[PDB]
RNA sequence: CGACCGAGUGGCUUGCUACCUCGAUGUCGGUUCCCUCCAUCCUGCCCGUGCAGAAGCGGGCAAGGGUGAGGUUGUUCGCCUAUUAAAGGAGGUCGUGAGCUGGGUUUAGACCGUCGUGAGACAGGUCGGCUGCUAUCUACUGGGUGUGUAGGUGUCUGACAAGAACGACCGUAUAGUACGAGAGGAACUACGGUUGGUGGCCACUGGUGUACCGGUUGUUCGAGAGAGCACGUGCCGGGUAGCCACGCCACACGGGGUAAGAGCUGAACGCAUCUAAGCUCGAAACCCACUUGGAAAAGAGACACCGCCGAGGUCCCGCGUACAAGACGCGGUCGAUAGACUCGGGGUGUGCGCGUCGAGGUAACGAGACGUUAAGCCCACGAGCACUAACAGACCAA
RNA sequence: CUUGCAUGAAUGGAUUAACCAGAGCUUCACUGUCCCAACGUUGGGCCCGGUGAACUGUACAUUCCAGUGCGGAGUCUGGAGA
RNA sequence: AAUUCGGCAAGUUAGUCCCGUACCUUCGGAAGAAGGGAUGCCUGCUCCGGAACGGAGCAGGUCGCAGUGACUCGGAAGCUC
């Protein structure tokens, strides 16, 4: 993929429960896999900011629940490093549901976003309320 | 830059930037300031703080 | 079905034993390209800080922008090429033929060497040119030593001797070039060899850590779960199969870790200068105050503070040189905090 | 794609045999850690196609590297999910219990079903049910003391030895191009990043930090002040140095020779023919390149200087860039090696005492608030500084 | 649901509130069980003075790679290394 | 909880007072179900009682990140055999 323009310490694992920052109808999401990743023996597969993950819907509307969909990580508690040395961290862990073409499934995003996510998913960013 | 807590100057190539739920932003100079804030304390009430001084 | 997995550690840096010479010894030299010249210099590790630079990389989407980069500070005072040694080509490899010395020696060179009181700088030189005429001349290298006395932060006054190769134009021309550097008094500086912005190979003897176990030494796992509570916490499962009925040297065991020689490639030189611009408030921890001939190396360097580190022009650079990077800020903040 | 029939190779399954062990070679499955095989799953390079392209299908060379995470089940096996370049198989006493685990098989207790007159049985199920030992030898990982080469100091050489020190992926430009009715849809090359592996480092972020400073509960020292105990910090808050990873730095290209394969010249055989002689190319594979070890390489090495009555060394003393003993490195008054003192640079968070305020209370009394006071206390770092201690001095040696 | 290889009525059948260091499964909370390990504390370990056993011992013994042999060899055979 | 046969080991919760409390049930119980709030010190007081160096409350003031401040001190709910 295109370079993020920042270093990321993955703060999420396979099985992690995170926040779905949108209005698709899904509230809580569970990470199942990370696109393009292949780890090593005994290592629990990891995900972080700017990564595209496969997810299952834990909470939300009856229809959205149990559905296996794709998503993009937008915010994470573990710190990341900007090119100027400064560290940046968020209040929670969140991702936005997305389709085959990387276009947000919902109509609106809930909460802030990392400027770095724009360099990868412009159509997701071009729906952002706040880009920090 | 200047620490949004103690007020001293943040040495370049140093510090952290916490992003709040609403999208607000707080640049910290050191862990000490981060931790005092987490206790619910306010820089103006601490004598060692430039803000307070 | 037992998943596949790469082995613990590398078999290429052994045997993992204590280094014989604390002073590193390069086993490779650059190619003879441009003009003649010495292919290496040395200094003493001081400590680290950070700097702000303008993006030099023409292929970066950020070129021209600010960028924070970590730097290891190294004091690089002038050294002295005290002699010119020549090698001859024989059916058994290269062998030392003869050496050419001087009269001007440092006041404390006698703390290590038995300084020459009677020498013949001509007979030796003659022998070298005769051999060159014969087409048996191998290569040309200068015997160099540092001046620890110049660096106050370093306790030792007793110099560090090392043989550095000289390469360049024609054998004849660099033979002459060498002779000149020596005759003077051998005095030379980092400027004469390196320019800010080039890539160098830094060698050194790492920080010793005495005896250590397999987990640390080889990077093997700790016992997991229930196994970690039985009587074994940091010991590998087995020393090998039933047959072969012997312990193979490839299995991870305990021993000496650190204090080995390593040669780290493609280290970029950020700035060669003098004075006290890079010194830290309160002094570098466990080292002291820097004020004089120094060198700013990108990233880390093998070894602890005070240890002798050697420079050599990168023998296998991955990129092209981008000279004199624009430095906008050198942190002087205290390293205590 | 491929029946029938025919000829084989392996030694993973199963069966047969009864050679070895019954004065015992500890079970299955798993785990950890090391080496290997090729009948190749991916990755390199090739050939054919019912090969337009793109995606395939089949075949050749090839064992460098890789081949991962999970849900049921003790399971091996196998079924299932989401990822992936791919998530290949097999050997090492079905590798591995003087390494671990103990869920299954297969002790003694008990239940159910079937069988039995009954004790009891079952190649049926089920709950419970123990893991001994101070390493003599050999083997390897690391550390020393001697002898050989036959005075010492410093610098090297390189027979050999180890390496995966690197493997792989995504993206951009090429290009919505070549190809194609259209749908769809590449490549050489150049760039940016990710992942797995590897070596080192701590400016930055993070952890620790029973150094340190502060708050506060219970109790004892009459109160106050200042302190002890409460597991080897009572608890709570912050945390320097160092050590660390979750942090940061570095890890080719290119040559040489080949395999499969593509060809040149070319004969036996006037022609043809990549081959028989000769030659041009051509694999992640081989050799070099690069990193690490390496004068005990018995052909036991080379050079320069000092010295053979004196060069150099051990002991001693102050210390660590070093360290389990030993070893290693540095300084020793021709001195800044350690300590004291003073600065500087740091950690806490405003000392005791006094003064004012203080809800109230006749008063006594009074939790607490402001000031004095970036105060008080503290430091595993640096500088200054010979004040103190590196003194006296012993021995070996051509 | 059920055709029960081979359930069934005091060889007791069905069933059940309360009780349980009894067998199986699920959720919230929690966490170094794990990802993936780090630093620290106390007692040992290591060096020194004193005290001072036992297990085991046909012999020889610096081994490695193959082979052979009663088909699972430090000792036989050929090499290699030392 | 991704660990493992299995959450084994460790951890979590915790004292007291007020509010409040499901299915089922042999009507006893289930039940501390669950869930929610409070908690120190200083000042002056009210009520019960003969009184306590007994107990229950009120008003105002006031410090800390934290008032069962250490210690002491349950993790909870459901299904089946
Ligand atoms: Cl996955
Ligand atoms: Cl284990
Ligand atoms: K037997
Ligand atoms: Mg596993
Ligand atoms: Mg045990
Ligand atoms: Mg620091
Ligand atoms: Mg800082
Ligand atoms: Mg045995
Ligand atoms: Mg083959
Ligand atoms: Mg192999
Ligand atoms: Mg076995
Ligand atoms: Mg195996
Ligand atoms: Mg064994
Ligand atoms: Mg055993
Ligand atoms: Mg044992
Ligand atoms: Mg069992
Ligand atoms: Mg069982
Ligand atoms: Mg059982
Ligand atoms: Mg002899
Ligand atoms: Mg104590
Ligand atoms: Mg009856
Ligand atoms: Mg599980
Ligand atoms: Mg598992
Ligand atoms: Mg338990
Ligand atoms: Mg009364
Ligand atoms: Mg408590
Ligand atoms: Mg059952
Ligand atoms: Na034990
Ligand atoms: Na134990
Ligand atoms: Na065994
Ligand atoms: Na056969
Ligand atoms: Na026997
Ligand atoms: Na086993
Ligand atoms: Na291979
Ligand atoms: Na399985
Ligand atoms: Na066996
Ligand atoms: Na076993
Ligand atoms: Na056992
Ligand atoms: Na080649
Ligand atoms: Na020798
Ligand atoms: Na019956
Ligand atoms: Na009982
Ligand atoms: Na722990």
């Amino acid at each position: 993929m295109e370079a993020l323009g920042a270093d990321v310490t993955q703060g999420l694992e396979k099985g992690s429960l995170i926040t779905c920052a949108d209005n698709t109808g899904a509230r809580e999401l569970k990470v199942i896999s990370v696109h393009g990743y292949s780890g090593t023996k005994n290592r629990l597969p990891k995900a972080g900011l700017g990564d595209k993950i496969t997810v299952s819907v834990t909470k939300g509307t009856p229809e959205m629940r149990r559905q296996v969909l794709e998503a993009v990580v937008v915010r994470q508690r573990k710190p990341i490093r900007r090119p100027d040395g400064t560290r940046v961290k968020f209040e929670d862990n969140a991702a936005v549901i997305v389709d085959e073409n990387e276009d947000p499934r919902g109509t609106e995003l809930k909460g802030p976003i990392a400027r770095e996510v724009a360099q990868r998913f412009g159509s997701v960013a071009s729906a952002a309320t706040m880009i920090v | 830059r200047e620490c949004d807590y103690c007020g001293t100057d943040i040495e370049p190539g140093t510090g952290t930037m916490f992003v709040h739920k609403d999208g607000a932003t707080t640049h910290f100079c050191s862990s000490k300031c981060e931790n005092n804030a987490d206790l619910g304390r306010e820089a103006r009430n601490l004598e060692w703080t430039d803000t307070a001084r | 079905p037992q998943p596949s997995r790469p082995r613990k550690g590398s078999l290429g840096f052994g045997p993992r034993k204590r280094s014989t010479s604390e002073t590193p010894r390069f086993n490779s030299w650059p190619s003879d390209d441009g003009q003649p010249g010495v292919q290496g210099f040395a200094g003493y590790k001081a400590g680290m800080t950070h700097v702000v630079l303008v993006n030099d990389e023409p292929n970066s989407p950020r070129e021209g922008m600010e960028e924070t980069v970590p730097v290891t500070v190294i004091e690089t005072p002038p050294m002295r090429a005290v002699a010119l040694r020549a090698y001859e080509d024989t059916p058994y490899g290269q062998r030392p033929l003869t050496e050419v010395w001087t009269d001007e020696f440092h006041s404390e060179l006698d703390r290590t060497l038995d300084v020459p009181e009677d020498h013949d700088p001509d007979a030796a030189e003659e022998q070298i040119r005769d051999a060159h005429e014969a087409g048996d001349l191998g290569d040309l290298r200068l015997i160099t030593h540092t001046v620890p006395d110049a660096v106050p932060s370093v306790p030792k006054k007793k110099p560090d001797v090392m043989e550095t190769r000289v390469g360049g134009g024609s054998v004849s021309d660099r033979l002459d070039h060498a002779l000149d550097i020596v005759e003077d008094g051998g005095e030379h500086a980092m400027n004469d060899i390196f320019r800010a912005g080039e890539y160098a190979d830094v060698a050194g003897v790492t920080k010793g850590k005495g005896t250590q176990g397999p987990v640390k030494r080889w990077g093997v796992q700790k016992r997991k779960g229930k196994h970690a509570r039985q009587g074994w916490r940091r010991r590998i499962g087995n020393l090998g199969p039933w047959n072969p009925s012997r312990v193979r040297s490839t299995v991870p065991q305990q021993g000496q870790t650190g204090y080995h020689q390593r040669t780290e490639l493609n280290k970029r030189l950020i700035d060669i200068g003098e004075g006290d611009e890079p010194t830290v408030d309160g002094g570098f921890v466990n080292y002291g105050e820097v004020d004089g001939p120094y060198t700013l190396v990108k990233g880390s360097v093998p070894g602890p503070d005070k240890r002798l580190v050697r420079f050599r022009p990168a023998v296998r650079p991955n990129d092209q040189p981008r000279l004199d990077p624009e430095v906008r800020y050198v942190s002087n903040e205290s390293n205590q905090g």
